[PDB]
RNA sequence: CUCGA
């Protein structure tokens, strides 16, 4: 639902209202029916309500970065002149309420209304199409409200007491309704730990097995739990039959639940469950006592002692600069590391001094909003500020904003603050320019076939095995392994296959291969998809927004271009590095590569650097010439030691990175082949977005690289 | 007091530093 | 918009223009703060749009020498001794010396307390230096900020980002019906109001001979009389109401240079950009969720945030090819009921309330017979109305406008009034609307804390204090510690102490926290006014101490705690809120971004003649632009039919848009889209 | 196994995706049937060969898109791809 | 632990403020009763207020009167403070004629039979030698707050100036409860309701009106289906 | 050439388009948007577009 | 004042002892005013009877385990707390529950003295072990609302008597919410929704009617002051 | 030209 003003709906639905004014005989002819809407005769407000009934509208907030920037809603006639927006779709629109405006568009044709009702409805688009993780979830006040009641308090009133002496067990309630009556009178706290007999909540799959196991828990069966009254009220919100969760509801915990609800439970259940979480979060956020006051901003206890110790070290480095023992360029770097270490000690002096009841800590630690770096700046010290040059000033801002900056401290702070806002307008221009280049290069990439049948795929590092024998989950599972489809049966040490070919890698199906010992899978990729123009659905995989296999006809290329260009607003590598990769430029790093596998011949000096390689089979020596300003990459030598700095005698493979930097993708193609240069571009782009906190599935990056290698040149006619 | 020159309302200042030169 | 916005405009320093630079020719180096801008150009007050850094505001004490450079005053230090001798130094002249910060500890004789003091050096170097090295020092702490920036209390507790917005939004304040000076001030509000020129200051001392709402007469000592005329309900450049009101009464001795009458956003001679509102910092049922604001309906019932706005409407009667347009009450095919508010000339009468669509000036233009539609000529024959060769071109009220007609101005060529050649008559109608605060209007404080109005609860729904007084505004707590604008919290604390008053324990000496406070601050009556100068003013130690000795109410009970929080009751349920909540008074301004102007909608309307696409802008009754990025969203959804519908029948299909309108009023289905007229123009241009 | 669908969420979008192959195909099924119902209401007073009326019982002043979306849900229509 | 019927007794503080104690009430019941009375008091107590005014020399709010210090807008804002009661429950007109010099107060109004001004000392306008103020004041009776009725909705002509109407006669309402939490067989809550009015009615008359409002309203749950 | 001339370097594309005398098969997202056809994607592809819906033979009495 | 007519009360019956009531439409914003009052009146001001204290033979200074039965002490107290009962005598009434031999104990296996009535005879209480015996004494009193066990410490005699939480109130769980309903043109009018789940002692209909009677009497104390006017 | 997100 959304709320639009009555005066907006009257003009938007003006011809429809005129039609109904003449049907119900409120107006003689369609001509006078128009004069009635223009004059706003009182009959139109009763007629307007009938018209907009179940007629969806489109809401849009510019900039339209991804497809969720436009969503469909059911209009509800509200008084006033402002549009009423649902609090859960704020994340998709990136819409705060500090003066934002949105546009409304009314679909007319039957097909357009059906496209809004089915394809664009806000309830049918809970997940992010870029990453598959939910967006319409508790985010600000709601997560704080839920984090409140799902907290265990050791000393809270009404807490369970073990039977001792003449009195039996205190704090064991027969029904949750009794616990509510206890909390109403004032005996029990919602956050106090107790024992309750539950009868309408499935116990955890851990304890459901020992109580029943043979048959599933039934609505009506009883069981005891050691939770709080709030945690029971929270578990009532999620649908019936969901395993009880006795955790503290952090944002990560709530996101995990909603992600699991979207995978297993149907769409309409997720849409209604998250509406319950919203109402419950806002209710308890009101009564969670979250407030900012000058008393709650606690200052570090050892504030003077810490700064005086580093003022001592700064005065010693200043005296080490008075005798000329330190270069002027080195004195700044020396003081920078003194004050960087000083801000870390003040930050640590704040974490331990601040209680967990303090609302400023509760906001940050519950995943609501804000960093502790902001909290440190608030109560501890601003730290080293940057001048318009870029390097940190050798003198930091010792005061905190709670204390109050001095005149010169404030003046030097504005230098970094203004240039922080200034370059943001230029960085968004280059972001949007890169985005529209990606849109045009992949605009016509459509899913036209169900399965192209090619057994080709690519190997994905599912997990890494430690020396002891434990298998460590690979960090790239989320973006490269999940939501894929298999192109080769997964075989463990036994002859049995765990997952068949062509099965969407769900959440438990990854743990099936994880617990089977196998650490590598061959999955179907859009890179290897052999189709004339578009791509097949089987090689694409699961639609991150739909949670199922992609439908035939979905413009996955535009979705991919939007998925990459939406987070491009925040970068430092950096944004030019992303442009260096997508434009196939000869990079700044210009790192060399091993054209032929063999033996390393390191002939290093100081005037320059030259390195040869004896081919491991035939061939002749290949001589290079490199500047001494670079350094060799620690190559995973055959010795199984990854930190083997490339010295002469190492056994490097073909297409191995020699020195650090960025290897020329043009040269990577003419060495290892088109299949490998595509993998290089994918995880090289992915390293830039991963190093910023943005999770884009490799699927979308691969859709762009597929278009970069569609053409070949002619050598002989 | 703050700005006792034109005949304004008596706004009391938390001033620790004197103003040597008026605006 | 308000007197402060005008004062700031006359003190702007613009890099753009002839002889300066182009906007396309301005890198990130021309825009950022330079160390020589200290005390000359403000580093805070600058727009955040594409003109960031290119437009600055002159510092307070700064001045310009006949050469063109900007001089700033400094106190000449002889031999480590502060002197009252003040000299203005240019940018390079300042670099040839070293200057001490304004807040330096100084002996009563003038000698610096510490040998090493924070000193600014050439190339933007800040470091300690011997007391025998200081050549000059700053005049005032606020020497580096602008007039608007110097109006932010506890500015030293707000980051530069929100401080920039705080000063930029003060210039966007709307003059209210009645004005309240802020409880927590800075001292700059007085000189900012007087030097702006929107008040009435007495030139010469004397007594008030006669005072009226129309004019003020002053009887001087020598015997002469000067009479100052009040500007009443005048329309400003931006539609705000510039209205002056006398302050003095009959027979009041008034000195020279004293404010005898104050105008918009002024109270007793001080800038009153907003109102003092009782604020509570708590989330409330999601209505204040991320920067939305909850308001008490008392602000609507008592016109606390009501503002007057005046629009100017204009139309002229010209000479056409087939005659001359005439302004007449006789309009073809209009009842005597629509024309009931018009006088005998066809002009709306003074005092009439006019909604949108109402006629303001009745003008008819003669249309030729050869310009008639076949249906229109048949429709003229089937009604027997001959001699109607004129059509309706009357001045009507635009969509979204409504108010009382307050003034009419008529200019006629017949009556010696010099109109442009080809014009016979000119009429201007002034309409005034009284705008109460509405859901969606944009409010903001002085610390860059902005937000729209999300909900206006009834007075009983509001969380109320122990004695039954409900709060006025509820601000979400989540949007406070991110922005680094603690100044709003410190203002709330000091604001409450100003509302209630305080009394420091005098027995057993002066306490250790109030040792630095002036003796005038040890006692305060309720509703007292205070000053927190920029980079000076109240310290948190003194603020914490004042909260401990706040005066009790009329019943003798102290409502807020020494922490600054108070116990609130849920007005909807009755149960008291489980935890104490920060409660106090904050100065809130009504910004000139109101939903009454920003709402717009269009079914059909005018189309651009060349491209045959709908017009743009609200004033032209245009449509919204489904841009390039929005088409990518439709394609990403696969909404092919919605996308085709938007770009054809709903935009520039000349025959498709008409047949769609007929299909709707007929109840038929939507027809098939045709070919866009804009694509036809593209081909004719490639040719 | 869910709360009663209110407003535009009825019929549930999950069940509607069962009688159809994809989200996009359901759009055309509902829109073309909605045009049939609208042509029935406009050709009920005149002419023969009018399109098949509402297969299910329509509510008062119900949009043809809603009627069509329930007839699709009740397995009363066919298709031709 | 059995029932004893609760009792309501009045205590007077001033001529327009009274406290009301209601005991004994069930534990946790006192806060909800005080709220339901406070919400009904602050919103639904009948009273009278001025609907529209009419000054002879003016035709709209945005102008001045010769000789008076306040513009018509400021005079209307001062008239929003007027407290008045009316017996007629129908539109009735108040008049005010005053020749300067001097100050026009609320006592200078001549109310017709049935209505009466309850603060004759309220400042309205300041008049000099040339000042003359002649005002008509329409007073109706309603409840709550109704904004100024438009001239397009009413039959009022150009001269009339509609004003906002604040009909509520109660000024400030609060409450406190004293819970008896001594662990024993007897626990009870005592509600202390505090009611302040604006001299239009007495505090017990307001509480009586809120009593009949809630007795009538809660009687909807007593009727069976 | 119509999808390219609307992206970058309009004159550089239109010159080579007229010299090589290129003919544009109007079958693409960007092209159909310009001329007003249904985009060959989503509900616009021929698989979903040309579909006939007919009621099952069961019908009510009236 | 002015007339405010057409507020009606409808009932949707979920289960036999749980119904949803709607009061629609109410003037803005009276739903909130009376929403919390109707709930607190239902939950805390309806006369009912419940177990005040119990005493188990063989349980003196332990309170950890009862020999001869699978359930321990606190599990016996729980299902005994949920025993629904009604009495016509205001003074406390002592009941005895005794059964021997292997089998199962129910609330029907109790012997109720004249005046009291057990409404859930099929409620499980305890499983009797082989050659098992269970004697227990129950104390039933009348009261309103919910009173903790600690306040029933004086009701038990110094001889293995344990006090229990008394769920006197016949209703178990009540929640309310307020929505919007437009009567004519304005959408401000409130619609109150009450959800009351009660025991089988009385239906939700009579529970609401009992709360209304006690509320009309409560605000009647204020109405008796002057009898002035107000629109209906 | 200036401003709003
Ligand atoms: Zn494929």
């Amino acid at each position: 639902q959304c709320g639009l003003p009555k005066l907006m709906a009257l003009e938007l639905f003006k011809p429809f209202v005129m039609k109904r004014l003449v049907d119900l005989n409120h107006a003689q002819n369609i001509k006078s029916a128009k004069r009635m809407v223009e004059r706003q005769r009182p009959q139109v407000w009763d007629v307007l309500e009938e018209v907009i009934a179940e007629h969806p509208v489109l809401l849009n907030r510019a900039p339209t970065l991804h497809r969720l920037g436009i969503q469909a809603f059911e209009p509800m006639l509200v008084e006033g002149k402002a549009i009423q927006l649902h609090p859960l779709v704020c994340e998709a629109f990136n819409a705060d309420f500090d003066g934002d405006q949105m546009a409304v568009h009314l679909p007319l044709s039957a097909e357009a209304q059906a496209e809004a009702r089915i394809l664009m409805l806000s309830s049918n688009n809970i997940l992010s199409p870029a990453s598959g993780r939910p967006l319409a979830m508790p985010r600000l006040d709601m997560v704080t409200g839920l984090y409140y009641l799902t907290t265990e308090v050791p000393g809270d009133t009404g807490e369970y007491q073990p039977a001792s002496g003449d009195h039996p067990e205190t704090g064991v309630y027969s029904s949750p309704a009794e616990a509510i009556m206890a909390a109403d009178r004032g005996v029990l706290s919602v956050r106090a730990k107790i024992k309750v007999r539950l009868t309408q909540l499935r116990p955890p799959v851990e304890i459901e097995a020992e109580l029943f196991g043979h048959s599933g828990w039934q609505p009506g069966d009883a069981w005891m739990a050691e939770t709080t009254l709030g945690r029971v009220m929270f578990n009532e919100l999620l649908p019936l039959g969901y395993p009880f969760v006795n955790k503290q509801m952090h944002k990560k915990v709530q996101a995990a639940i909603i992600n699991d609800l979207a995978e297993r439970y149907p769409m309409i259940v997720v849409a209604q469950t998250v509406d319950k979480l919203k109402d419950a979060g806002f209710y308890w956020a009101t009564r969670s006592g979250v407030t900012v006051s000058m008393a709650d901003v606690l200052v570090p206890p050892r504030k003077k002692e810490i700064l005086d110790h580093y003022e001592e070290r700064a005065d010693k480095v200043e005296k080490q600069f008075q005798r000329g023992a330190l270069n002027h360029d080195e004195r700044n770097e020396a003081l920078v590391e003194i004050w960087k270490e000083a801000t870390d000690e003040v930050g640590q002096a704040l974490r331990e001094h601040y209680p967990d009841d303090n609302p400023i800590i509760t906001i940050v630690d519950s995943g609501a909003t804000g960093n502790f770096t902001q909290t440190r700046t608030l109560a501890g010290m601003k730290g080293l500020v940057t001048n318009p040059k870029g390097e940190f000033i050798p003198r930091p801002v010792k005061s905190s904003f709670r204390e109050g900056l001095t005149v010169l401290e404030y003046f030097i702070n504005t230098h970094g603050a203004r240039k922080g806002l200034a370059d943001t307008a230029l960085r968004t221009a280059d972001s949007g320019y890169l985005t529209r280049r990606l849109v045009d290069v992949s605009q016509d990439v459509i899913v036209r076939e169900h399965d192209c049948q090619t057994e080709r795929g690519i190997v994905v590092e599912l997990a890494e095995r430690a020396p002891d024998g434990t298998l460590i989950r690979d960090p790239y599972i989320e973006t490269s392994a999940y939501a894929r489809t298999l192109g080769t049966d997964a075989v463990d040490e036994a002859g049995n296959v765990i997952v068949e070919r062509g099965q969407d890698l769900g959440d438990p199906e990854i743990d099936a291969l994880l617990a089977a010992g196998i650490t590598q899978v061959k999955v179907r990729s859009v890179l290897t998809c052999a189709t004339s123009t578009g791509v097949c659905a089987t090689c694409y995989g699961r639609s991150m927004a739909t949670g199922k296999l992609v439908d035939i006809g979905e413009a996955v290329g535009i979705v991919a271009a939007q998925s990459i260009g939406e987070p491009g607003t925040q970068l430092t590598g950096g944004l030019p590095r992303v442009q260096e990769l997508f434009e196939a430029r000869v990079p700044r790093g210009k790192a060399p590569i091993a054209d032929v596998t063999g033996r390393v011949r390191l002939e290093d000096g100081e005037r320059f650097y030259k390195i040869t390689i004896v081919p491991d089979d035939g061939g002749e020596e290949v001589v290079y010439d490199k500047i001494s300003k670079r350094q060799r990459l620690r190559v995973f030598k055959h010795e199984d030691g990854s930190e083997r700095v490339l010295s002469d005698g190492d056994h490097v493979e073909v297409g191995q990175q020699l020195m650090e930097g960025s290897a020329d993708p043009h040269e990577v193609l003419r060495v290892q082949g088109p299949r490998e240069v595509q993998i290089h571009l994918v995880r090289e782009v992915q390293e830039v977005y991963r190093a910023q906190g943005v999770s884009i599935h490799d699927k979308h990056i691969e859709v762009i690289v597929r278009q970069m290698l569609r053409r070949v040149t002619i050598i002989d006619s | 007091s703050n700005n006792s020159v034109p005949g304004a309302p008596n706004r009391v200042s938390f001033a620790k530093l004197r103003e040597p030169l008026e605006v | 918009n308000n007197p402060l916005s005008g004062l700031t405009h006359k003190r702007r320093l613009s890099a753009l223009g002839p002889g300066g630079l182009s906007r396309e020719r301005a890198g990130l180096e021309v825009r950022d703060v330079h160390p020589s801008h200290y005390g000359r150009m403000c580093p805070i007050e600058t727009p955040e749009g594409p003109n960031i850094g290119l437009i600055g505001s002159l510092s307070v004490y700064a001045r310009v020498n006949p050469f063109g450079f900007i001089e700033t005053p400094y106190r000449k230090v002889v031999d480590g001794v502060v002197s009252d001798e003040i000299v203005y130094l240019t940018a390079d002249e300042e670099d040839r010396h070293v200057v001490a910060q304004a807040n330096s500890p100084i002996d009563a004789d003038g000698r610096f307390v510490e040998p090493r003091v924070l000193v600014r050096r050439k190339a933007g170097e800040v470091e300690y230096v011997p007391s025998s090295e200081v050549d000059y020092m700053d005049v005032s702490p606020r020497q580096m900020v602008s007039v608007a920036t110097a109006m932010i209390p506890f500015l030293e507790h707000d980051d530069a980002n929100r401080a920039l917005m705080g000063a930029n939004m003060q210039r966007q304040a709307v003059p209210l019906v009645r004005s309240e000076a802020p409880l927590v001030g800075t001292g700059m509000e007085l000189r900012a109001a007087i030097d702006a020129g929107d008040v009435v200051v007495a030139e010469e001392s004397g007594v008030i001979e006669e005072v009226s709402a129309d004019y003020i007469t002053v009887m001087h000592d020598n015997g002469t009389r000067r009479t100052y005329r009040m500007r009443k309900f005048a329309r400003s450049n931006h539609g705000t109401c510039a209205n002056q009101c006398p302050i003095v009464d009959a027979g009041d001795r008034v000195e020279a240079g004293q404010v005898i009458a104050d105008g918009p956003c002024t109270d007793d001679g001080e800038m009153a950009l907003g109102k003092n509102l009782l604020v509570a910092i708590m989330p409330w049922e999601g209505h204040n969720y991320e920067d939305a604001i909850i308001l008490s309906n008392r602000l609507v019932e008592e016109d606390v945030l009501t503002s007057i706005h005046i629009e100017e409407h204009e139309i002229d009667a010209r000479d056409t090819k087939l005659g001359a347009e005439e302004i007449t009450r006789d309009i073809p095919n209009i009842s005597d009921e629509v024309l009931a508010d018009l006088d005998e000339r066809g002009i709306v009468r003074i005092g009439a309330e006019v909604r949108d669509g109402d006629i303001l000036v009745g003008k008819v233009t003669p249309k030729g017979e050869t310009e008639l539609t076949p249906e229109e000529r048949l429709l003229r024959a089937i009604f027997g109305e001959k001699a109607r060769e004129v059509r309706d071109t009357s001045l009507k009220v635009p969509h979204g406008e409504s108010g009382k007609v307050i003034g009419i101005r008529v200019f006629s060529r017949e009556d010696e009034d010099e109109l442009p050649a080809g014009v016979n008559e000119l009429v201007r109608v002034y309409v005034a609307q009284k705008r109460k605060i509405s859901d969606g209007d944009k409010l903001a404080g002085r610390h860059g804390n902005k937000g729209v109005i999300g909900k206006i609860l009834p007075v009983e729904d509001m969380p109320f204090l122990a004695d039954g007084t409900p709060v006025d505004i509820i601000l979400n707590t989540h949007g406070v510690p991110r922005r680094m604008n603690i100044g709003q919290i410190l203002e709330t604390h000091l604001g409450w102490c100003a509302h209630s008053g305080w009394k420091v324990d005098a027995a057993k000496g002066v306490p250790d926290w109030a040792a630095r406070l002036p003796d005038e601050l040890l006692e305060a009556q309720p509703n007292a006014i205070v000053s927190t100068p920029v980079f000076d003013g109240a310290q948190e130690a003194e603020l914490q101490g004042l909260l401990s000795c706040t005066l009790p109410n009329r019943d003798g009970d102290v409502l807020v705690d020494a922490d600054g929080k108070a116990m609130l009751f849920d007005g909807r349920s009755g149960e008291p809120f489980p935890y104490p909540v920060t409660v106090g008074y904050m100065y809130i301004m009504k910004l000139h971004h109101l939903v009454d102007d920003k709402i717009h909608a269009r079914s059909t309307g005018p189309y651009s003649m060349i491209t045959q696409q709908p017009l743009g802008g609200k004033a032209q009754f245009g449509g919204q632009r489904f841009g390039e990025m929005e088409c990518w969203a439709m394609q990403a959804y696969g909404a092919a039919y919605t996308l085709q519908e938007l770009l054809t029948i709903k935009s520039d299909d000349t025959v498709g848009r008409v047949k769609v309108y007929e299909a709707i009023v007929k109840g038929e289905n939507i027809p098939e889209p045709g070919i866009p007229e804009s694509f036809k123009v593209l081909l004719k241009e490639l040719q | 196994g869910y709360d009663t669908p209110l407003g535009i969420t009825n019929p549930p979008i999950d069940e509607l995706l069962d009688r159809v192959s994809s989200k996009y195909a359901l759009v055309i099924y509902a829109a073309k049937r909605a045009r049939q119902i609208n042509d029935y209401y406009n050709q009920l007073g005149e002419g023969i060969l009018e399109y098949v009326g509402p297969l299910v019982e329509p509510g008062l002043q119900e949009k043809p898109l809603s009627i069509a979306l329930r007839e699709i849900h009740a397995d009363l229509l066919e298709h031709t791809e | 632990l059995i029932s004893q019927r609760p009792t309501l007794s009045e205590d007077v503080l001033t001529d327009n403020r009274s406290q009301f104690v209601i005991e004994p009430l069930e534990p946790g019941f006192g806060y909800t009763l005080g709220n339901s009375l406070r919400r009904t008091l602050l919103s639904s107590i009948p009273g009278a207020a001025v609907t529209s005014i009419r000054i002879d020399g003016v035709l709209h709010e945005f102008t001045t009167v010769p000789g008076v210090k306040e513009d018509v807008t400021e005079i209307i804002l001062n008239l929003k403070s007027l407290v008045v009661s009316s017996e007629e429950d129908e539109p009735v007109t108040m008049y005010l004629r005053k020749q300067g010099p001097g100050e026009v107060t609320a006592g200078d109004i001549v109310p017709p039979a049935g209505v009466t001004v309850h603060n004759p000392g309220m400042h309205i306008a300041t008049l000099n030698d040339k000042g003359k103020l002649e005002v008509e004041l329409v007073v109706e009776r309603g409840r709550g707050y109704v904004p100024a009725v438009q001239n397009r909705a009413s039959g009022a002509e150009i001269g009339r100036i509609p004003v906002d109407s604040i009909y509520s006669p109660v000024l400030k309402v609060t409450y406190k409860v004293d819970a008896t939490r001594v662990e024993q067989r007897t626990d009870f809550d005592k509600l202390i309701l505090d009611v302040e009015t604006k001299n239009s009615i007495s505090p017990r008359d307001a509480l009586a009106s809120a009593g009949k409002t809630l007795v009538e309203l809660f009687g909807l749950a007593r009727e069976l289906n | 050439w119509l999808s390219a001339a609307s992206f970058q370097e309009t004159t550089r594309v239109l010159t080579d388009a007229a010299i090589n005398c290129r003919s544009d098969k109007l079958n693409g997202l960007k092209e159909n948007v310009i001329i007003g056809k249904l985009i060959p994607a989503g509900t616009g592809i021929n698989r979903y577009r040309n579909i006939a819906v007919q009621p099952t033979e069961e019908a009510r009495a009236a």
